[PDB]
């Protein structure tokens, strides 16, 4: 698993993360036990807007983290649990353009609610995982039906244009 | 315009739109909501898809 | 001149690039055109037809 | 080859999906 | 629990309960109680609901109960019906068969259909499916639709000439017969223009698709769409891991037969690794056996796991009413051929034109019937919003109104210039229509239907043809002319698979009569009769077996029509000198306006309108006749006059006296030729 705690910010407080934090989280790009990437991702805040190209929309027009998009944007994680603000099962998304390049494993993002939220029940998500050290491509990557295009594809090109 | 008038019979055919009472230049329909240039159609330039022949489509009314 | 020669060289190379599919097609186009041979004549001798 | 680009229509402002099959 | 079937007094059969469960899960079902209230409260309703929303099957059934409840506690009064129109014959049948199951009664008995050439009613029928033209065919005898209580004009989006006429008269009916309910259904989301038109009638929106669909665009605008479409097909075949067939929309046979060939080339290059792709053309004039392929299932795929797929390449026939199962990839280049009839020059066109904001949806909506799916449009999203118009024109803003004006005159519309069309025809077209009818003696100069005209309306034909056929009975050639009528009222019977063009054209030559395409069709019809109507003989000679069996049906119907008005079927003796002479004269009686002459420049110009035309290369003529009678002025790559016929100019002056009256003519070559002939005849 990979994890980054806190809210995107420039302060050296334990409650905030910044570009440098995401970068040194991102640091192990070589194949450390063959390592391509993680099964699960735990963050507080939402990325820069999951709602783009989503087959449903979340109940609130949430803004969210440009940076954590970047960390997903190569982590390509099987799952992304995001705290704060609202429940939301976003339906899946692919990790490439379609038709241009071979299939690769799809993420699903899952927003959770607060305990005692004014709607009650949904805040707890009960689920299986199975790992990318024992799963294989003919099970790991076969595009599960509801798959959408990559939500940060557009913004990566925009955010790259200044920053990288 | 009936760019078609001459003929001894040409003139009756308007005069039926005058006996059923047109108001020339105007708008076939009922309240009156007509078109008044019949729908026209030109050669596409070839095969570029829905745009790079420069806004020259043959449709003129939803 | 450096701008013009860079463009001209590029356009020389781009015409030379994939100089085979066009040539093989244009050879193919010519070949099939000749072999198709007789088009219908549809003569006009209307006074004979009268 | 051809460059894909998306533009999809929204279904609903809603809150569930794949998880029963994802589980 | 034993419920009794109210229609036949039976217990509802064991099958019904199972079906009942599934139909309860159709989206429209929740609205059932809600619909009845509206129907009880209002005279007109507009209803809208996407495909798969169950409208067509549930709504007419709910109409039936509402009729019954209105008979409960009244005496059993005069038998009244609920009508449901359906734009296409295949749809009117496929609905009824399902709906005769759902109501657990025998088809044709309480639940029926009434399409062309087949009536499935009985005196116990309450709910009648009919094609749109048949509800137009009934009104012409009974203007207030007297048998009907609840009408239901389905699939309004298709805006067919039958439907546009109906709507106006039916709103006229909504005056007068102030007891009859109308429920206009549309399957497209359309911008409530229906809601206005019918006096702000209540609009009911019902959602209900089966699966969601993904939409895609190219970011740049490719300049050669067929190269793109072909390239797109290959790309999908190689990269998509989901099983499914590709449905590519092209413009027509010149392309769907090219696209098959070129896609076969690249799959023969990709060799053993790639799965087998099977390319199936599909256009409306393929013979039955070639159509039937689309039902074929895919290979079992290659052993390496490469997905084999079927690629159906099709005109807009795959957009509506034809339901191709198994499609999960739609490639939409965004074009269709659209007829547009230019009333100034009588040029009927067939150009490649951009589809509409609706049509784009309907093409995409093919995906998402069996599982979620993807639609790839070869145009850019900005292109979509700003060049494609929002809905494609109705039929009425596009076609010749001869057939329609005569129908409206028979229905007792005198006031055509105030007729309440939802989207009125162009002023210039109607002026051709009245002018067409006025030469033909259909209408007198004060515009009343003349005796000859009223008979012309009775034939399921175009006005020109009806004038031919009637006039053929006084020339002693009606049995021969009846067939040349029948063949021209069905979609053309020549088959030409481009893999076999030379052999198929050789078959066409063997039929060919010397004097043109109209005698060539009579030769074709006779040859079909001589061979006991054996399907095989149709095949090897490249004649659609659908067209001829449709054609022979049309002929039988027209015979029945002739008998009811005492038009004797006759023939000239085959031994006589007059036999092939009397045939050509009858043609000239009725297509006398649509005649060309061969100017000294080597081109034809059409009589009076000086429009420059060429013999359409399909003609079995081997000569340019000096005066050419033609049935269809076509724009494709050039103006082409199709179905060309040699006529002799003496016939033109004798048989069609009004139009070729010399004193009116535009001064030019046409006049110069005609003048000399009249002096010669005198």
């Amino acid at each position: 698993i990979a994890y980054l705690s806190g809210v995107e910010g420039s302060s050296k407080d334990l409650s905030c993360f910044d570009k440098a934090d995401v970068e040194e989280l991102l640091i192990p790009l070589g194949t450390q036990v063959g390592f391509s990437g993680t099964d699960i991702l735990l963050t507080s805040v939402w990325p820069a807007d999951i709602a783009r190209h989503s087959h449903n929309q979340p109940s609130k027009p949430q803004p969210g983290s440009v940076l954590l998009s970047k960390l997903a944007a190569h982590l390509k994680p099987r799952y992304h649990f995001a705290g704060l603000g609202v429940h939301y099962e976003r339906q899946p998304y692919r990790n490439h353009r379609v038709l241009l390049e071979p299939a690769r494993h799809t993420t699903r993002f899952i927003g959770l609610a607060a305990i005692g939220n004014p709607e009650k029940q949904k805040w707890l998500y009960a689920c299986n995982v199975k790992p990318m050290r024992k799963m294989e491509k003919e099970e790991l990557t076969a595009q599960p039906p509801n798959a959408s295009e990559f939500p940060y594809r557009e913004l990566l090109e925009e955010i790259a244009a200044k920053e990288t | 315009g009936s760019w078609m008038r001459g003929d001894g019979n040409s003139n009756k055919i308007m005069k039926m739109m005058q006996a059923m009472g047109y108001k020339p230049g105007e708008g076939l329909g009922a309240q009156g909501q007509g078109i008044v240039e019949p729908v026209q159609a030109q050669l596409r330039k070839g095969r570029g898809a829905v745009g790079a022949y420069g806004k020259e489509s043959t449709a003129t009314g939803p | 001149a450096s701008v013009d020669e860079e463009a001209k060289l590029k356009r020389y190379l781009e015409k030379q690039a994939r100089k085979e599919q066009e040539l093989k097609e244009k050879r193919k186009a010519k070949l099939e055109k000749l072999t198709a041979g007789p088009a219908k004549h549809m003569f006009e001798d209307q006074d004979y037809l009268s | 080859t051809q460059v894909s680009m998306n533009k999809g229509n929204i279904s609903f402002v809603r809150g569930a999906g794949k998880t029963v099959q994802q589980n | 629990k034993i419920q009794i079937n109210p229609y036949n007094n039976q217990p509802f059969s064991n099958r019904y309960w199972a079906i009942w469960e599934k139909r309860s899960q159709l989206p429209v079902w929740e609205y059932k109680e809600k619909f009845m209230e509206l129907l009880r409260n209002n005279q007109c309703i507009t209803l809208v609901g996407e495909t798969g929303s169950g409208k067509t099957t549930q709504i007419p059934q709910w109409a039936v109960e509402f009729m019954k409840q209105q008979q409960q506690g009244q005496p059993p009064g005069q038998a009244r019906l609920v009508a449901c129109t359906q734009p296409r014959r295949v749809a009117a049948m496929s609905v009824a068969t399902r709906v005769a199951e759902e109501m657990d009664v025998v088809l044709g008995q309480e639940v029926g259909y009434s399409i062309r050439f087949e009536d499935c009613i009985s005196e116990r029928t309450v709910l009648k499916y009919c094609t749109d033209g048949m509800l137009l065919r009934e009104a012409m005898n009974s203007p207030l639709l007297d048998k009907y209580k609840v009408l239901i004009l389905d699939e309004a989006h298709e805006r067919t000439l039958a439907t546009d006429i109906l709507m106006g008269l039916i709103k006229e009916i909504v005056r007068n017969r102030a007891d009859i309910k109308v429920v206009i259904m549309s399957a497209t989301l359309d911008a409530g223009k229906f809601q206005r038109y019918f006096e702000d009638c209540p609009l009911l929106s019902v959602p209900g698709r089966t699966f969601p669909v993904e939409i895609f665009f190219t970011p740049n605008a490719e300049k050669d769409y067929l190269e793109a479409a072909i390239r797109t097909v290959i790309q999908i075949h190689m990269v998509e891991e989901v099983e499914g067939d590709i449905l590519l929309f092209l413009t027509g046979q010149e392309e769907i037969e090219e696209a098959c060939k070129r896609i076969d080339r690249e799959i023969q290059a990709l060799g053993a690794d790639a799965g087998a792709l099977s390319c199936i053309p599909l256009y409306s004039t393929l013979p039955p056996a070639a159509q039937q392929r689309i039902f074929e299932p895919a290979p079992p795929n290659r052993p390496n796991g490469a997905i084999s797929r079927k690629c159906v390449i099709s005109t807009n026939i795959a957009e509506t009413s034809l339901t191709i199962d198994g499609v999960v990839f739609v490639i939409d280049p965004g074009f269709s051929k659209q007829k547009v009839y230019n009333p100034r020059i009588r040029v009927e066109s067939l150009l490649v034109c951009p589809i509409s904001k609706a049509s784009a949806m309907q093409r995409a909506g093919r995906a998402g019937r069996t599982k979620p799916g993807k639609c790839f449009r070869l145009y850019t999203e900005t292109a979509y919003g700003s060049e494609m118009q929002d809905q494609t024109y109705p039929e009425i803003l596009r076609s010749n109104l001869g057939s329609v004006v005569l129908q409206l005159k028979k229905l007792g519309t005198e006031d055509l210039v105030h007729f309440d069309f939802m989207d009125p025809p162009a002023p210039e077209t109607l002026m051709r229509a009245l002018e067409l009818l006025n030469y033909l003696q259909a209408i007198n100069d004060d515009g009343e239907l003349t005796e000859l005209g009223s008979l012309m309306a009775e034939f399921p034909l175009d006005p020109q043809l009806a004038k031919m056929l009637i006039t053929s009975t006084e020339l002693n050639c009606s049995n021969e002319i009846l067939s040349i009528t029948a063949m021209l009222s069905v979609p053309q019977c020549w088959v030409r698979p481009n893999e076999m063009r030379t052999e198929a054209d050789e078959a066409k030559a063997r039929f060919a009569h010397i004097d043109g395409d109209h005698l060539t069709l009579l030769n074709v019809y006779h040859s079909f009769k001589q061979n006991q109507e054996d399907p095989q003989w149709c095949y090897d000679n490249f004649i659609n077996y659908r067209t001829m069996k449709t054609a022979d049906t049309v002929r039988t119907q027209l015979s029945r029509v002739m008998d009811k008005y005492n038009l004797r079927r006759v023939s000239t003796d085959f031994k006589s000198r007059d036999y092939y002479l009397n045939i050509r004269k009858a043609l000239v009686a009725g297509f006398f306006m649509q005649v060309a002459h061969l100017e000294r420049s080597g081109h034809y110009v059409t009589v009076k309108d000086n429009q420059l035309v060429n013999l359409h290369p399909s003609t079995v003529l081997d000569h340019k006749p000096e005066w050419a009678l033609y049935n269809e002025f076509v724009l494709t790559t050039k103006n082409f006059i199709r179905t060309v016929t040699d006529v002799r100019p003496e016939w033109l002056l004798q048989i069609a006296p009004q139009y070729y009256d010399l004193d009116n003519f535009p001064d030019g070559d046409t006049k110069r030729k005609l003048t000399t002939v009249m002096q010669t005849l005198q």
